RNA sequence: UUUGCUCCACACAAUAUAGAUGGAUACGAAUAAGGCGUCCUUGUGGCGUCGCUGAACCAUAGCAGGCUAGCAACGGUGCACUUGGCGGAAAGGCCUUGGGUGCUUGCUGGCGAAUUGCAAUGUCAUUUUGCGUGGGGAUAAAUCAUUUGUAUACGACUUAGA
RNA sequence: GCCCUGAAAAUGGAUGGCGCUCAAGCGUGUUACCUAUACUCUACCGUCAGGGUUGAUAUGAUGCCCUGACGAGUAGGCAGGCGUGGAGGUCAGUGACGAAGCCUAGACCGUAAGGUCGGGUCGAACGGCCUCUAGUGCAGAUCUUGGUGGUAGUAGCAAAUA
RNA sequence: AGAACUGGCGAUGCGGGAUGAACCGAACGUAGAGUUAAGGUGCCGGAAUACACGCUCAUCAGACACCACAAAAGGUGUUAG
RNA sequence: GAAAUUGUUGAAAGGGAAGGGCAUUUGAUCAGACA
């Protein structure tokens, strides 16, 4: 529908978020992804500890380099998890991902246009409730990534310079609904009224 | 106005295909909205139009359509399947088609 | 199986010379459909009389409907089955409108509780439980008491659109 | 097979590749750690063995 | 001028080369039914090429028609061009390639006279 | 972490100017004129760039050169280097 | 080494494009709980309200949108400018002042449109580059060779030479 | 019943991969949907079969015309064809106003073996049709002889004092 | 390793079983249209993140014939008896 | 005065071989056909 989609990663489990923003992309829909830490994995935090600890020892034995590359920041679990659903290796492929960009965090341009959800991919709703479950940046702080603190910082940081905005709109959208209302009941409001608006 | 756009917006999604043989006679195709099989019968037959650009000019234009027509519902989620005069040319999987509103019945 | 019909299936040894008019009996048969019903009524009578379809004769076949389908009932079931050791005597209690759509979630709780499958099962009679507290397996009882209410929290709206703007709740 | 006598290898994985240093000037991979509280001085020097 | 018949089908177009023509230099394009017994070809595996057969065969309508719709004929003098004398809504005449210069600009105008067809009408003409 | 600016003083001994080349004798020596401009303005430009510094920076890291002149090597090109800086105060840090 | 470079402006010419065609429309947090309005003792507070989808919202009428007149408003909005302020996560964007100017379909008028012949995308996006112009702004280095030995199989590295 | 214990091997690693936990798991039920060289209908080709038609005054009787079914294939059989060296008959064939050959991501005929032309280069010979004849078709045989590469400006050109 | 009956492979491609001589499906002239088989439909991948009722949380869960393994014996995990 | 194979020029492609099949975009190139 939109040039570019944004999407907070929140509440959203990697493997479905994954799967939808594989399709997102094969049909040629530009998507980036933000918040990438808060994303949720079924089982609890410990499971998903070692699931990747075997990921780690799977590497080249004669060249620990030309094997397979263990990255640790929750965008780019994030990105393989979504690396795989993709026939990569083909043009069409390449042509993909390039249209898909993941982040921690919320950074420039991003952070001031609107982010969307996934509803098939919101954990609250798709998990059942009293399930365990894992964040992805404890998974990633765990295997080694060095920037959730940093992280968290600049994230609490832009939390309050939109608080801030949204506090602004909130009081201007009342103006608005309240002019909208001193023109409740004139003629035209009662003809729209009337044509269903 | 702003808007001149007389058709809908359709995606070009893969050739028909078998798990593992492809047959490009034939292209599937996502229209906007159109998201049921129902919803889709509607847009049966009304022809197809991709546009796309180039370097030499032509018959006085730098702009070349392939010409196409929705023939028959996809599946069961509003995907269609349309048929061109020229088959259509795969780098075009996930591009932008257009459906026309013609030929109408109301 | 399929959504099950009820039948009455009756039957009878074929006339002898000696012996016309021979006894005939009947069966309430559970099945999607006639030819499936006519199966199980040979199938059973074969367990149980001097008879095979080759000696016998089908003298009629009817369909049997709820007697006052929707009252809820709180039937009694009894089943034997077959496990994979040896084989079963179960009465499980289903509440439900009518012995046809009970009779279908029975197959599908032993199929699911036990991993019996349709052709491991024989319905050895359905019956209506008719006075209250006798009632005696207790997922049943616990829905007799007065003044039920129940709530449905963390409800889902199953979303009809890829991507949402909202960030949805689960309020009820 | 399997070894014979176990004995331990050679070198040290640790300190792969075994090229040559992208620079006469070692760098400084790491410094001190900050207590922003004592006085401000340098945390290293320049020197000519 | 040519007479009326179906829209030409040509059923496959392409030429059917030999297999592994484009392999080795020694083997020509020139086409060769293999007799292997492990020849991928041979056994039909999909992707492979594909082998001349009888079902490719031409429409006994438009078949050695030319896209004119004269079936053509190899001429190398004025006589022979004469035996098209009455039929030159079914064959073309196509001047032979050793016919001389001065030869062919006499058999070109007799074709003119006589309406009848020359395919390789600029063949050693003076211009 | 990375780098967001530096600041560079106004005179530069030719000990340091030699580092910032590998054919200095022919060159023109060009290297921090233009530079050595910003402070003839009051200052300015200098000052903000200190200013933005201090605003941001988490760490400090002073450029500091061997004066090689003093040591009875042959080398002429002197040696430039970035120290961290681990005295109190980002703000206090750029002001030493 | 024949007037070479760069930033701002237009002019022609090329060449490209994974795929414009009204608008990527900004809290955060919870989900066995929240959004918003409102009152107050400013709280894990009182009262009210909403949800059950963005099918929303905003925009949208005028030769692909011409040329014109006027009323009512004192509003909107496009552009070049100017005031003050904010933004370093990749800030390269946000906001605010004041004049100037175009448009306004807020409302009422005058004129134009065919003959593209019953459809033929019927051409309106942005890519990178190159050639001259003239309006600011700028006047270096690197390599070979020679040389040092903190280096070296050759390349490389580290020194030096108006 | 499912889940756990029982449950130890050597390069790093495989429900096919990602990944999934009111499943995208286990069992079971209902519908929809996807797609084979198969099935139905049609067109073309060929094969086999069954009919029709010598009546001139025009062009094929091994023909012309209607109609039905069928089509996998190693070893192997048979059939109809393509192409070369020479021989009989023929075309009163081709040609120094250019035969034969050779080059040619130029044209056309054939299902194909192959056939025809254009242009270029060339210099004395050469084709079509009916027959005749065989030292008559090459990718192989550690095949014969000749010619040519990658290896590669590589191994090397360092004993016998200078 | 050896017999019996049939069906195959060998001599045979096409679809499914990721892969594979022998399995499932179906046996080939060149093609259009339709519909299917076996097998599938989160994404790789065409096609319901369809509907329904239960069961399962594994600090080595499980995930489809041939088929690419596991048994005795145990659990106050939890389900129905 | 063929081929293997080599030099120059012209065009094109090339993220651990190259060649091939069905289909089509793009560039180059060509027949036929109108009347
Ligand atoms: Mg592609
Ligand atoms: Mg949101
Ligand atoms: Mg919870
Ligand atoms: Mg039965
Ligand atoms: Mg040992
Ligand atoms: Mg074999
Ligand atoms: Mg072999
Ligand atoms: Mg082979
Ligand atoms: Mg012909
Ligand atoms: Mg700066
Ligand atoms: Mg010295
Ligand atoms: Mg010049
Ligand atoms: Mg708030
Ligand atoms: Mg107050
Ligand atoms: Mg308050
Ligand atoms: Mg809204
Ligand atoms: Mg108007
Ligand atoms: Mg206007
Ligand atoms: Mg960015
Ligand atoms: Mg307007
Ligand atoms: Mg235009
Ligand atoms: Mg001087
Ligand atoms: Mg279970
Ligand atoms: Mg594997
Ligand atoms: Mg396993
Ligand atoms: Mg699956
Ligand atoms: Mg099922
Ligand atoms: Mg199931
Ligand atoms: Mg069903
Ligand atoms: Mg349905
Ligand atoms: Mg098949
Ligand atoms: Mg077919
Ligand atoms: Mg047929
Ligand atoms: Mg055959
Ligand atoms: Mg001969
Ligand atoms: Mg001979
Ligand atoms: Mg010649
Ligand atoms: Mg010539
Ligand atoms: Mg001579
Ligand atoms: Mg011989
Ligand atoms: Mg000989
Ligand atoms: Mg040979
Ligand atoms: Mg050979
Ligand atoms: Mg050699
Ligand atoms: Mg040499
Ligand atoms: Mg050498
Ligand atoms: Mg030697
Ligand atoms: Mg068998
Ligand atoms: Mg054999
Ligand atoms: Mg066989
Ligand atoms: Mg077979
Ligand atoms: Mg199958
Ligand atoms: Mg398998
Ligand atoms: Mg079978
Ligand atoms: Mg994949
Ligand atoms: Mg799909
Ligand atoms: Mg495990
Ligand atoms: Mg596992
Ligand atoms: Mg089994
Ligand atoms: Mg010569
Ligand atoms: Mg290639
Ligand atoms: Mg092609």
């Amino acid at each position: 529908v939109e040039p570019v989609v944004v999407i907070d990663g929140k509440g959203h489990l990697v493997g479905r978020l994954a799967s939808v923003v594989a399709k997102q992309l094969l049909n040629g829909q530009k998507i980036v992804v933000v918040r990438a830490e808060e994303l949720n994995i079924s089982g609890e935090f410990f499971r998903n500890k070692l699931k990747y600890h075997d990921f780690l020892r799977k590497a080249t034995a004669f060249n620990k380099t030309r094997g397979p590359f263990h990255f640790r920041a929750p965008s780019r679990i994030f990105y393989k998890a979504l690396r795989g659903m993709v026939s990569h290796k083909t043009a069409r492929g390449k042509a993909a991902l390039e249209r898909l960009k993941v982040f921690e965090g919320i950074p420039p341009p991003y952070d001031k246009k609107k982010r969307v959800v996934v509803p098939q991919a919101l954990r609250v709703l798709r998990l059942k409730p009293g399930r365990k479950y894992t964040t992805l940046g404890k998974l990633s702080t765990s295997v080694g990534w060095k920037y959730e603190d940093v992280v968290a910082k600049l994230e609490a940081k832009r939390k309050v310079s939109s608080a801030e905005y949204y506090a602004k709109k909130r009081a201007f959208t009342k103006k608005v609904a309240s002019a909208n209302a001193t023109a409740a009941e004139s003629d035209v409001a009662k003809q729209l009224a009337a044509l269903g608006y | 106005a702003e808007s001149h756009r007389l058709y809908v917006k359709g995606k070009h999604l893969s050739y028909q295909r078998s798990k593992r043989v492809n047959n490009p006679n034939v292209s599937l195709i996502k229209i906007e909205g159109v998201a049921t099989p129902q919803d889709a019968q509607f847009y049966l037959g009304k022809r197809i139009a991709y546009v796309y650009r180039a370097s030499k000019e032509v018959r006085g234009s730098k702009i070349r359509v392939m010409w196409g027509k929705v023939t028959r519902t996809h599946g069961n989620s509003g995907v269609v399947r349309a048929t061109f005069r020229n088959n259509l040319p795969a780098k075009t999987f996930g591009a932008s088609v257009r459906i026309f509103l013609y030929p109408s019945n109301i | 199986m399929a959504h099950f019909k009820e039948y009455q299936v009756i039957g009878r040894r074929l006339p002898t010379e000696s012996v016309p008019e021979p006894k005939l009996f009947r069966m309430r048969i559970f099945a999607s459909n006639e030819v499936i019903a006519k199966s199980r009524y040979w199938y059973f009578l074969q367990k149980l009389h001097k008879v095979k379809k080759a000696s016998g004769e089908i003298v009629s076949i009817n369909q049997i409907n709820e007697a006052h389908p929707t009252k809820v009932k709180n039937f009694g079931v009894w089943v034997r089955y077959d496990s994979r050791s040896g084989t079963h005597n179960m009465y499980k209690e289903i509440r439900d409108v009518s012995r046809v759509a009970a009779v279908e979630t029975l197959y599908q709780d032993m199929a699911a509780r036990h991993r019996a499958r349709f052709r491991s099962i024989h319905i050895l009679k359905v019956a209506e439980i008719e006075k209250t507290a006798d009632v005696k397996r207790q997922y049943v009882k616990q829905f007799l008491t007065k003044d039920l209410k129940f709530p449905l929290p963390h409800r889902v709206q199953k979303s009809t659109k890829t991507f949402s703007y909202k960030r949805p709740s689960t309020f009820y | 097979s399997h070894r014979k006598y176990e004995a331990p290898r050679h070198g040290h994985l640790g300190f792969l590749p075994r090229k040559r240093a992208a620079s006469i000037r070692a760098r400084v991979k790491a410094f001190p750690k900050d207590d922003r509280s004592k006085p401000v001085a340098l945390t290293s020097f320049l020197g000519y063995k | 001028a040519s007479l009326p018949h179906p829209k030409i089908v040509k059923k496959h177009t392409k030429k059917f080369k030999r297999h592994h023509s484009d392999r080795y230099h020694r083997v020509a394009e020139n086409w060769r039914k293999q007799k292997g017994i492990d020849s991928v070809v041979r056994r039909r595996f999909r992707g492979n090429i594909s082998q001349p057969k009888i079902g490719y065969g031409s429409n006994k309508k438009t078949k050695f028609l030319s896209p004119s719709g004269h079936k053509t004929f190899l001429v190398a003098n004025v006589k022979d061009l004469e035996t098209l004398t009455m039929h030159t809504k079914t064959y073309a005449a196509e001047i032979a390639h050793n016919i001389s210069a001065k030869n062919r600009v006499v058999i070109l105008a007799r074709a003119k006279a006589l309406g009848i067809k020359v395919t390789n009408p600029k063949g050693r003409l003076a211009l | 972490l990375r780098s967001l600016t530096t600041v560079w003083a106004e005179h530069l001994s030719d000990e340091v100017k030699r580092r910032f080349y590998k054919n200095w004798y022919k060159s023109k020596k060009k290297a921090f004129t233009k530079y050595s401009a910003k402070y003839a303005q009051d200052g300015a430009g200098i000052e903000r760039e200190l200013a933005r510094i201090k605003k941001y920076a988490s760490v400090v890291r002073v450029l500091v050169h061997t004066q090689i002149r003093k040591t009875p090597l042959a080398q002429k090109k002197a040696h430039l280097a970035e120290i961290q800086l681990n005295g109190g105060s980002i703000s206090e840090k750029v002001d030493w």
